[PDB]
């Protein structure tokens, strides 16, 4: 898959460990 | 004859004691940290109270003081891990020496700012703060950081628009002063500083801060990234992408001292763990 939707969920799961 | 060994014995106490007064400074505390607006490399002409043991440093270096010799000599070291203590030219002795220059020919910068003992760390990006992505992002990185270094960290909320630091006046300078206060101490110091967006806002200030540029590369991510926090979030969307694209436009060597630019969390949280225990070490050495 593409390195954006990669990105994306890295950075998805980042912001739920703030919840 | 018997006269000129009485001359050396004069100048060889003075440098005994001066040694001896560098030596008693290793164990004392750090009084305040300055960040040079100039270059001084020591030279013979100088008059160190002991030669060989002059610090030398670059614009925009920072010093730990302990303590002053003289008026001419300060004590204290660079911050720089294998830097021990040495004696630091005071701001008189820096200036006497343009002065003895200029008043021999005839025949305004300061070299020193005064700054936070530890530079506090300030967070810039992705995006704006106040808004979820940017506000959540950070957060998971405050948590991580008052893990791993709890018992050597202070980490704050500064709320006033410390930005005005070049009613208001009065709490901006109350909170400048506190910063320095938490840093006195030789903690890591951490400042959530709800007003702080961009590196230009904090260039006049005398804080010096440690900042932590946390970059999304991609646009696309960023805007799919405010999205997936729903239409209120989306509705700023904008606002959003802009505050992005000025921190991309920094020029980085110039603006930021951290590039956090990892998609995982935990690699952003290492890399950033990284420099502030290689920072740790600078500023506490075992001398
Ligand atoms: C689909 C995918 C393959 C490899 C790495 C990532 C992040 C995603
Ligand atoms: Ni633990």
């Amino acid at each position: 898959c593409s390195p954006l939707e990669c990105d994306l969920k890295g950075y998805l799961d980042w912001i739920t460990q703030a919840e | 004859s018997s006269l000129e060994e009485d001359r050396e014995a004069v100048r060889r106490e003075a440098e005994r004691q001066a040694q001896a007064q560098l030596e008693k400074a290793k164990t004392k505390p750090v009084a305040f940290a300055v960040r040079t607006n100039v270059r001084y490399s020591a030279a013979q002409e100088d008059d160190v109270p002991v030669p060989g043991m002059a610090i030398s440093f670059e614009a925009k270096d920072f010093l730990h003081v302990k303590e002053k010799f003289n008026n001419d000599w300060w004590i204290g070291r660079l911050v720089k891990e294998g830097c021990e203590i040495g004696f630091i030219p005071s701001p008189v002795k820096l200036e006497n020496m343009r002065l003895q220059h200029e008043q021999r020919a005839k025949q305004h910068t300061p070299p020193y700012d005064v700054v936070p003992s530890m530079r506090p760390v300030v967070l810039v990006g992705p995006s704006l703060k106040g808004y979820e992505v940017t506000d959540m992002m950070q957060k998971a990185l405050f948590d991580f950081l008052k893990h791993r270094f709890e018992g050597r960290i202070s980490i704050t909320r500064v709320t006033a628009d410390i930005s005005l630091a070049k009613s208001s006046l009065a709490e901006v300078q109350s909170e400048i002063e506190r910063i320095f206060e938490l840093a006195r101490t030789l903690q890591l110091v951490v400042l959530d500083a709800d007003t702080i967006n961009h590196p230009a806002q904090l260039s006049k200030t005398s804080l010096a801060p440690i900042i932590v540029y946390v970059k999304i590369s991609s646009p696309k991510v960023l805007q799919r990234l405010i999205k997936s926090r729903g239409k209120s979030q989306a509705k700023h969307l904008n606002v959003q992408m802009v505050a992005a694209d000025k921190l991309a436009q920094c020029p980085p060597q110039e603006s930021f001292d951290v590039i956090l630019d990892e998609n995982q969390l935990e690699d952003a949280c290492e890399h950033l763990a990284d420099y502030l225990e290689a920072y740790w070490k600078a500023t506490h050495p075992p001398s």
